[PDB]
C-alpha cells in the first residue's frame, strides 16, 4: 500500500514544484524589486535649490528650506491648516502636521515630500511660487504653503511624505 | 565559413556542479572596466547585478559607486546624469566594435568532428573558451604567406575566422592557409596590464581567462540557478521513475 | 467499436449529473477503452506529444506576459525575460527544447506508424488528422523562432518567405502579402507573433479529433491483428483497460523521458540551438551558415540538394518551358517530401499490416530510417563537392520509398504468417 | 433524449468515413435535434452569442498582428491601426463595438433564462456553464480594454486593480501579484494583453460544454412544458427539427441584428464610448469621471452605492471586528452580485418552470428588468444626492430579488395551470 | 465636472450621407499651419495623408514642400533634416498645449438630458463643435463675480469646463456660477488673421469652423470610407434579412 | 425555387465580402505603401561628394562622379570584369556591362546603385577607396572600380541598379 501511495504523493509534488513557478513569474521582476528604493547623493544641495527626482513613475521633491521658509513653516498654527494630518509614513499616522514632524532632521532643513498633488495628481511649481511662498497647482489651482501643506483648492489633504532616512550624511534612501 | 581550433581551459563554471568562482568574476570586471569598456559594451547587463548572487557578489555601495563613472542620458529628463544601479552598462563606443552582453553565448568554440556534433556533446558550445584563444591569439608575426600584404588597419588573430585573408595565403578555391584570419581588434591584452588588489598574476594569460570567465556571467547570470534546478528536477523525476516503475511492475504482475 | 461495459451512475451525485450531461461517462468510457496487451515501448510517444503540447502552451503563455513583438523591443525583452523575470530563464529553455522534445518525439510517434502499418485502412482518418497536425507543427514553431529577433531569427525567415517568391506568377503577391512589405520587417514579426499564439490552439483541436479517430477504430499493436469483436468474452483476452495499465505504462516512460528533457535544460540547454540566434538581428550582415534547427534539417537538404545543373532539375526546365526554375522545384521537392509521406495509405498497396511480418519492406524501411538521419546531417552541411551528392541520393531514395518501392512491393512481397490472435502473441513473449 | 431517427450513411463517400470517425452522425444528429416548435424570438440570442465569439476572435487575431503590447507603442500602434492598415479603422469599431453586441446578447440571453426558469432543474449544468462563460467574458472584455492604453485604459485598471488590495490581509499580494509591481505599469499591459488571447479560447471550450449541455437536456419553451417523449408520434407534435426551420430563424434574427450592429459600427461608431481613451495614459492626471463601458456600469453601481456611512455597511464594521471595511462590503456585494445570480436554481423554490404562469414572480421580474436598467444609469452618476439614495434602493431590490423573494414566492405563490403539452400552446396561436 | 453649452455647428461631414467639404479641409490646414501649430502639434498624423483620398486632397509636390518647413532628426542618424511627406507632424511645441491629432474623438459636445444619453444620439459626441465652440467661447470681458481675481496665466472661455474658478465665482458647495472656465489658452483667432488665396471670409467664426473640421480629418481620416462601408453593410443585410424572411415564411408554411 | 438560391448565393457573397478584408489587413500598410518610392533634391550635390539615402531598408549610394572617376569607368573593357552584367533593372536584363549603361544620362556622371555588397550584404566605404578607385567591403575585402562593378573578391556579380530616372532637372525619383 505504501506504493501506491509515495507514487501518488510524488507526482502532487511535482504538479505543485511545476505550478508554483506559473505564479511566482507574476510577480515584480528584478528590475522592479530594484525600484523599491533609491538613493540620492545630496553632497552639492546648497540651501535654497530644489532637486526633483524620479520614483515609481513619479517625481519627488527635496528642498533644502532657506532661513526664511523654516520661519513662515512654524509660525503657523495649527487651526490655520485645512488638513492637520501629516501624511508620513516614518511616524505614526496620527502624528498632527506640525513643521517639526514635516522634516527628517530635527534642525527641519531638509523637506521631503511627494511632488504629487493630491488632488488628481499634477505636478506643482516649485521655487517659492503661489500665495503662501510654497508650491502652485496649475491644473486647478492648488495653493502649497513652504511645508507643503495644503491652504487653498480643491487638494484635499497635504502631499504625503515617504518612508526617507539618511543613511550617512549626504546620502538619503528614500522608500 | 566554419571552426578552427581554440584553447580549452578548464573553466570552474564547466560540468553538472560547476560554480563560478567570485574572486575570479571581480578580477575579470577590473579587466573589463579597465580594458574592454573602451570600445565594448554590455546593454544588456544590468550594472546592479554586480551584487546579485551567483557572480561576482560585491557589496551594493560598491556597485552603487561604480555605477557613477558611467555617464547616462535619463530616459524621462534627457539631460546626462550619474549611473545607478538599475542602468545598464553602456553600448560599446566604438560603433565595429560588437556587444559583448552575450559574446560568451554568441560563439562556438568546439565544432565537428564532421558537422554531427560529438564535440559540442562532450566539450560544450566552447564560448568563454573561444573568447580566450581570441585575446591570447595574436603572434608576434604574420603567416609567411601574408609577410608585406596585411590589410591597413587588422591585425591577425590565430582563433578569429571570420576575417578577410589576403589573396596571397588563399588556395586554388579561395580557402585559406592560414588557421585564423585579420581581426580589426588591436591587441588589448599586454603583460602586467592591470594591477590586482591581492597581488594575482596579471600576465596575459591570467586576464584573458579572467575576462572570459566574467563573460560567461554577463550572459548567464542564473547558470548556478539553472544548475541547482536541473539537480533538483533530475531527484523528483528519479523518484517518480522509481516508484512508477515498481507500480507499474505490481500493477501489470497481474497480467504477466 | 470493441465489446466493453457501459458506464452505470454510482453514488447520488452521479445520477444526479450524468441525467444531466454525462461528462463522467464519457470520461469513463474514454479511460476504459480495450487497448491490446502487446504495446511495446513505442506507443508512449503519443502520451509524450500530450505532455509536450501542454508545457509549450503553458510556457507559451506565461513567456507572452514579457515578450514584446516589435523589432526594437523584441530581443531586449526576450533577455529580459532571461535576467530579471522569476523563474524565466528556465521557463525560455523549457519552451526552447521543450519544440526539439516536441518534434523529436513526432519522429519516433510517425516512424512507428510507418512501421507497424497504422497508416494503413481503417486507420485513414487518424494519419490525415496526424499530418495536418505536423504542417500546424512546423509553421507555428517555424515562427515561434522569429520572435527573439536574432540574426537567424531575422535570416531564417528570409529564405523561407522568399521561395514563396518562387512560385510561377503569383509568388511576388503572396511573398508581398506574408511578409506585409518589400522584406522581412515589423509588419513580419508583429503577424507571425499572432499566429503563433493562435496555431497551438488549433493543434489542441486537431488533437481532439486524432483522439476521436483512433478510439473509433481501436489502437494497432505490434502483430497487425485486430482486437476480436464478436464477444466481450474475446476481447478481454487480446485486450486490457487504459486505465490503470496503459496509463501507469505511460506516465512511466514520461517521467524517464522528463529525467533526460530536464537534465538537457538543466545542463546544456543551448546543444540543440544556433549560437548566432544570440546576436540581433542585422539586415546589413549575413551570417556565414543559416542553419535550420535539427527537426527541420531534413527538409533543408532536400531543397538545396537540388542545384540547377541537376539532370532532373534540367529535364523539368525544358519541359515546362522555363515555368520550373531550379528555385521553384526545390520547392515542390521540398513540399512534396510531405506529400508523398500523407499519401502512404494509398501507395502501400500491400494488404498486410505491421512490417514485423515483411521480409523485404523491413530493409527498405529501415533505410529510410537512416536516410532521415543522413538529410538531417546533410541539412547543415555545405554544397560544395561530395555533400551536393550525398543529399541527392537521400533526395532521391526519399520519394522512392513512397512512389517507387512501396507500390512495387505491394505485388511481389512474400509474407510471413501473423499469429492468429493478439492473445497467441501476448503469451508467445512471455 | 427526445425520440428522433439515427444517421443513415448514404453514398458512397460517407460509408468509406462513418466506419473511421462518425463526424457526418455527430453533425447529423446535432443539427436535426428536435426542438419545440413554440420558440418565441428570445432563443435567437444563442446563435447571436455565437457569432459574436467568432466576430471577436477573428477581428481580435487580426488586431493583434498590429498591435504592440507596451506602454510606449500600444497607443500609437492602435492609431497605426486606425490610419495605415487596409480597413483597420473598420476591424477596430467592429472589435470594440462587438464586445457592445456581445454583451447587450448575454443579457437578453440571461433574462430570457430568468423569466422562462431555464435555470430550474434539470438545466441546472447549462446554468452553471453559463456562468463561467459570463466570468470569463466579463475578465476578457476588462483587460481588452486596457490595450488601446488611453485613459480610461489606464485609470479603469487602476482602480479595479486597487479593489484586491482592500481583500483582508492577502489583499496587498493579490494586487502585487496581478499588477507585476506597485502600481499598472508595463507589465500589467503586457501580461493583459496574453489573457486576452487566452480566454476567449477557454470561452470557446465553455460553449462547447454549453452546447452539450441543453442538447442532453433539451430546448426550454415559452410554457415550460417539457417534450413528450414516450412515441415518435408524439413528439414530432410538440417539436420541428433543428434545420432547417430554427437554423433558417436564428440566421434571419441574426441577419436583422447585424444589420442595426453595421449601422452602428457605419455611422455612430464612438457612440458607445468614452471620449477620454483618445487621450493617452497619463498617470499624473485623473480623468474628472472613471466611467466603465455601459456592460459594466450596474457592477459598477453596486461598488459606490456601499459608502462608509450606509447603516448596513457600518454594522458590517462593527460586527467584524474592523474586517470589513466600507471598501471591501462594496467588493462583496459587486462579486455577490453574479454569485446570487449564480445560485438562483437553488433560490427559486417554486416547482413551476415558465413565469407565464406564475403572476406574482412576473411582477418581481419586472421590476427586476427595470432596475438593471436604473444601476446601469447611476453607475455613471457622481455620488451626489439623490444618486447615492437610487443606487442604494436599486443595489437592494437586486440581492432582495434573489436572497429574500424568490424563497419566499415558492411557499405564497399561487400559480395558474400551464398547457398540457407544447401542441395546445402552438395551436392556441395557429 | 459636467457639460455646458456648445454652438451646433451644421457641419459638411455630419449625418449618414455627410462629407468632408475639400476646401474647407485646405483652409483649417492653413489655419492650423498658421495659428495652432505655433503651439499644438499633431504626433499621430502623417503629412502624407494631406494627398490622402477623402480629405484635403493636395498634389503630392505640395505636401512635399509643406513637409519641408518641419524641422526632424533622422531616426537612424540623429541629426536634424528638412521633413518628408514620410513623417508625422511635430509634438506640440508648448509642453501644456494638449496634442491635437484627436481632440475632435476626445472631447464630448454634447451630454445629458440627464445622463441618458439621448442628446449625442441625435446630435452625435459634438467634439469638432464644442472645439468651435472653444475657439469662439473667449468673450470680452470677464463674468461679474470675477472681476479683479482672474488667476494670473489663465483666460475666461465660454465652452472650457475643466478650468480653475475664483472662489468669488463659486456658490457654497464648491459648484461655479460660470457657464465655463478659466483656461490656459489665451485667444488665438483674431478677425482676418489668416489670408486665403481665393478671399474666403476669415473671419473668427469662420476660421473656428473651418479649422474645427480639418480637426475632425485629423482625427479620423477614413470618416467617408467608413460610411460608404456602412451604406453597403447595411444595403447587402437588407436584401439578405428580407431574402432570409421570405425563406423563413415558405419554410413554416408547411407547419402553420 | 429561386428564393432558396438567392438567399444562399446572397448569404456567400455576404462570406466573400468578410472574408477579403481579413486578408488584405496582412498586405503593406498604408506607410510601407509610401516608401515605396522616395525623392532625392541633389540640388547642392557637388562633383566628387557622396550622398547615401535610405531606401527599402538598404542604402543607396548616389556619386556624383569627377573628371577623374569617369575616366577610369569609360577606360575599362568588357573583358577585364569579372561580371558582365549590369544589373539594372531599367534596361533589359542582356545589357552588358559598359561605363554608358551603369548611369541614367547620356554624360555619365550621375551613378545610382544599391550600396549593398552582393557578397553577404555590407556596406561598402566610399569616398575613393580600395585598390581601383571606387568602394572597399571591409567584411572580406571586396574591391569595385569607379563604375561600381566587382574586380576582386569573393562579391560574385556587380551591385543592382534601381530603377531612377529624372523626373526633373534637380530631383531623381528612386522606385
Ligand atoms: C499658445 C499661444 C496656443 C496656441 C496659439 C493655440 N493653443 Fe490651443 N491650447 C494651448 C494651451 C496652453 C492649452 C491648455 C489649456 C488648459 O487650460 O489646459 C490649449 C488647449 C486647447 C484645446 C483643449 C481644450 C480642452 O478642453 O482641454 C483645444 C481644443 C485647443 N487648444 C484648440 C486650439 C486651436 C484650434 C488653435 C488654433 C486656432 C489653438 N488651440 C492655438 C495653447 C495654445
Ligand atoms: C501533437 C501531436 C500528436 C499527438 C498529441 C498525438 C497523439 C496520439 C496518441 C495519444 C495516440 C495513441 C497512443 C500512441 O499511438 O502512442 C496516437 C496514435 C496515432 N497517431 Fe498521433 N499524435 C500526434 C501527432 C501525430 C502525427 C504527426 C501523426 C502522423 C503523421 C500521427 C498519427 C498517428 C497514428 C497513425 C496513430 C496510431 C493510431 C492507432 O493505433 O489506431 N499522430 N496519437
Ligand atoms: C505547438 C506549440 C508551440 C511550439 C512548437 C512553439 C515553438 C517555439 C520556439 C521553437 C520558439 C523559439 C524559442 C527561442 O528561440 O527562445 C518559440 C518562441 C516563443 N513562443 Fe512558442 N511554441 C509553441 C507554443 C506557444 C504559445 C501557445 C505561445 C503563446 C501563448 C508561445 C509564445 C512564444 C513566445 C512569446 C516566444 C518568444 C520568446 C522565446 O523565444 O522564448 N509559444 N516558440
Ligand atoms: C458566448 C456565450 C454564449 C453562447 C454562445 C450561448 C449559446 C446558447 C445557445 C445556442 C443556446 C440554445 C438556445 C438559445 O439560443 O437560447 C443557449 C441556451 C441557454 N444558455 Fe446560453 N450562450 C452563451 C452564454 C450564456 C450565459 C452567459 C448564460 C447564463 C449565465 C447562458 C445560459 C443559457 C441557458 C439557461 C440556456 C437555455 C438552455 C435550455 O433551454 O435548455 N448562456 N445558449
Ligand atoms: C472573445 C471576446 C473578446 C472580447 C469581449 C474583447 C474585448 C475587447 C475590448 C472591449 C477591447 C477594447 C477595444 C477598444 O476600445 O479599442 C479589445 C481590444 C483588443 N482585443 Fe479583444 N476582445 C475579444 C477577443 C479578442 C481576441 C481573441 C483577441 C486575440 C488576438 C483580441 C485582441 C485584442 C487586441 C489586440 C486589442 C487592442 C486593439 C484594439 O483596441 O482594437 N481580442 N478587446
Ligand atoms: C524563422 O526561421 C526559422 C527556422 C527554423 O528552423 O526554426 C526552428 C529557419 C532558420 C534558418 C533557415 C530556415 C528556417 O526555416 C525552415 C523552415 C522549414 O519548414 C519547412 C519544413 C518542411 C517543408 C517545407 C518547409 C518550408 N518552408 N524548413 C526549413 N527551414
Ligand atoms: C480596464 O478597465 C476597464 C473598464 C471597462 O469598463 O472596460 C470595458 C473600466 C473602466 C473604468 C472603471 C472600471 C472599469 O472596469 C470595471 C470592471 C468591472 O468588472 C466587474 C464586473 C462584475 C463584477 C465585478 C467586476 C470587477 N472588478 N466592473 C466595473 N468596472
Ligand atoms: C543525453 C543526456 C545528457 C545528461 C546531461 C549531461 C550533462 C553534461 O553535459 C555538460 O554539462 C555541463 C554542465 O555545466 C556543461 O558544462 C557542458 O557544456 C555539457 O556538455
Ligand atoms: C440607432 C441606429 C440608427 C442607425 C444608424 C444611424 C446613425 C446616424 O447618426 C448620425 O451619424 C452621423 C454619421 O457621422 C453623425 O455625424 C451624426 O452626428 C449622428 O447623429
Ligand atoms: S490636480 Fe493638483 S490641483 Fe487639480
Ligand atoms: S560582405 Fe561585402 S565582401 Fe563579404
Ligand atoms: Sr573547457
Ligand atoms: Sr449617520
Ligand atoms: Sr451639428
Amino acid at each position: 500500500d505504501f506504493l501506491y501511495y509515495a507514487t501518488a504523493g510524488a507526482g502532487a509534488v511535482a504538479t505543485g514544484a511545476a505550478v508554483w513557478p506559473l505564479i511566482n513569474q507574476m510577480n515584480p521582476s528584478a528590475d522592479v524589486q530594484a525600484l523599491a528604493s533609491i538613493f540620492v547623493d545630496v553632497s552639492s544641495v546648497e540651501p535654497g535649490v530644489q532637486l526633483t527626482v524620479k520614483f515609481l513613475g513619479k517625481p519627488i521633491f527635496i528642498r533644502r528650506r532657506t532661513e526664511a521658509d523654516i520661519e513662515l513653516g512654524r509660525s503657523v498654527q495649527l487651526g490655520q491648516l485645512v488638513d492637520t494630518n501629516a501624511r508620513n509614513a516614518n511616524i505614526d499616522a496620527g502624528a498632527e502636521a506640525t513643521d517639526q514632524n514635516r522634516t527628517l532632521d530635527e534642525a527641519g532643513e531638509w523637506l521631503v515630500m511627494w511632488g504629487v498633488c493630491t488632488h488628481l495628481g499634477c505636478v506643482p511649481i516649485g521655487g517659492v511660487s503661489g500665495d503662501f511662498g510654497g508650491w502652485f497647482c496649475p491644473c486647478h489651482g492648488s495653493h502649497y504653503d513652504s511645508a507643503g501643506r495644503i491652504r487653498k483648492g480643491p487638494a484635499p489633504e497635504n502631499l504625503p511624505i515617504p518612508l526617507a532616512k539618511f543613511i550617512d550624511e549626504t546620502t538619503i534612501q528614500l522608500g | 565559413a566554419g571552426g578552427g581550433h581554440v584553447e580549452d581551459v578548464p573553466f570552474s563554471f564547466e560540468g553538472p556542479f560547476g560554480t563560478f568562482d567570485q574572486h575570479q568574476l571581480q578580477r575579470g570586471l577590473q579587466v573589463y572596466t579597465e580594458v574592454c569598456a573602451a570600445c565594448h559594451g554590455m546593454k544588456f547587463v544590468p550594472i546592479r547585478s554586480l551584487s546579485e548572487p551567483g557572480g561576482p557578489e560585491l557589496p551594493e555601495d560598491q556597485v552603487r559607486a561604480y555605477a557613477t563613472q558611467f555617464t547616462v542620458t535619463d530616459e524621462e529628463t534627457g539631460e546626462d546624469r550619474e549611473g545607478k544601479p538599475t542602468d545598464h552598462f553602456p553600448h560599446s563606443a566604438l560603433e565595429n566594435a560588437p556587444d559583448l552582453s552575450l559574446m560568451a553565448k554568441a560563439r562556438a568554440g568546439f565544432h565537428g568532428p564532421m558537422g554531427t556534433g560529438i564535440s559540442q556533446l562532450f566539450n560544450g558550445i566552447g564560448g568563454p573558451e573561444y573568447i580566450y584563444s581570441v585575446l591570447t591569439g595574436f603572434p608576434e608575426e604574420p603567416p609567411k604567406c601574408a609577410e608585406g600584404h596585411e590589410p591597413d588597419g587588422f591585425y591577425y588573430n590565430r582563433a578569429f575566422q571570420n576575417g578577410s585573408v589576403p589573396d596571397t595565403c588563399k588556395d586554388a578555391n579561395g580557402v585559406k592557409t592560414t588557421a585564423g584570419s585579420w581581426i580589426a581588434m588591436p591587441p588589448p591584452l599586454m603583460d602586467d596590464l592591470v594591477e590586482y588588489a591581492d597581488g594575482h598574476d596579471a600576465s596575459v594569460h591570467a586576464m584573458a581567462e579572467d575576462v572570459s570567465a566574467f563573460l560567461m556571467w554577463a550572459a548567464e547570470p542564473k547558470l548556478m540557478a539553472r544548475k541547482q534546478a536541473g539537480f533538483t528536477a533530475v531527484m523528483f523525476l528519479t523518484v517518480l521513475s522509481v516508484l512508477l516503475y515498481l507500480t507499474n511492475k505490481r500493477l501489470w504482475a497481474g497480467v504477466k | 467499436g470493441i465489446p466493453h461495459d457501459h458506464y452505470e451512475p454510482r453514488t447520488g451525485i452521479e445520477k444526479w449529473l450524468h441525467s444531466r450531461l454525462p461528462i463522467v461517462a464519457l470520461a469513463y468510457d474514454t479511460i476504459m477503452i480495450p487497448t491490446p496487451r502487446n504495446l511495446n515501448w513505442m506507443w508512449i510517444w503519443g502520451v509524450v506529444l500530450a505532455f509536450c503540447l501542454v508545457l509549450q502552451i503553458v510556457t507559451g503563455i506565461v513567456l507572452a506576459m514579457h515578450y514584446t513583438p516589435h523589432v526594437d523591443l523584441a530581443f531586449a525583452s526576450v533577455e529580459h525575460i532571461m535576467r530579471n523575470v522569476n523563474g524565466g530563464f528556465m521557463l525560455r529553455y523549457l519552451h526552447a527544447n521543450g519544440a526539439s522534445l516536441f518534434f523529436i518525439a513526432v519522429y519516433l510517434h510517425i516512424f512507428r506508424g510507418l512501421y507497424y502499418g497504422s497508416y494503413k485502412a481503417p486507420r485513414e482518418v487518424t494519419w490525415i488528422v496526424g499530418m495536418l497536425i505536423y504542417l500546424a507543427m512546423m509553421a507555428t514553431a517555424f515562427m515561434g523562432y522569429v520572435l527573439p529577433w536574432g540574426q537567424m531569427s531575422f535570416w531564417g525567415a528570409t529564405v523561407i518567405t522568399g521561395l514563396f517568391g518562387a512560385i510561377p506568377g503569383i509568388g511576388h503577391s503572396i511573398q508581398t502579402w506574408l511578409l506585409g512589405g518589400p522584406a522581412v520587417d515589423n509588419a513580419t514579426l508583429n503577424r507571425f507573433f499572432s499566429l503563433h499564439y493562435l496555431l497551438p490552439f488549433v493543434i489542441a483541436a486537431l488533437v481532439a479529433i486524432h483522439i476521436w479517430a483512433f478510439h473509433s477504430t481501436g489502437n494497432n499493436n505490434p502483430t497487425g491483428v485486430e482486437v476480436r469483436r464478436t464477444s466481450k468474452a474475446e476481447a478481454q483476452k487480446d485486450t486490457v483497460p487504459f486505465w490503470p495499465y496503459f496509463i501507469i505504462k505511460d506516465v512511466f516512460a514520461l517521467a524517464v523521458v522528463l529525467l533526460v528533457f530536464f537534465a538537457i535544460v538543466g545542463f546544456m540547454p543551448n546543444y540543440l540551438g544556433h549560437p548566432d540566434n544570440y546576436i540581433e538581428a542585422n539586415p546589413l550582415s549575413t551570417p556565414a551558415h543559416i542553419v535550420p534547427e535539427w527537426y527541420f534539417l531534413p527538409f533543408y537538404a532536400i531543397l538545396r540538394a537540388f542545384t540547377a545543373d541537376v539532370w532532373v532539375v534540367q529535364i523539368a526546365n525544358f519541359i515546362s518551358f522555363g515555368i520550373i526554375d531550379a528555385k521553384f522545384f526545390g520547392v515542390l521537392a521540398m513540399f512534396g517530401a510531405i506529400l508523398v509521406m500523407a499519401l502512404v495509405p494509398w501507395l502501400d498497396t500491400s494488404p498486410v499490416r505491421s512490417g514485423r511480418y515483411r521480409p523485404m519492406f523491413k530493409i527498405y524501411f529501415w533505410l529510410l530510417a537512416a536516410d532521415f538521419v543522413i538529410l538531417t546531417w546533410v541539412g547543415a552541411q555545405q554544397t560544395t563537392f561530395p555533400y551536393d551528392w550525398i543529399s541527392l541520393i537521400a533526395s532521391a531514395y526519399w520519394f522512392a520509398y513512397f512512389l517507387v518501392i512501396l507500390p512495387i512491393l505491394g505485388a511481389i512481397e512474400k509474407p510471413v504468417a501473423p499469429p492468429a490472435t493478439i492473445e497467441e502473441d501476448f503469451n508467445a513473449h512471455y
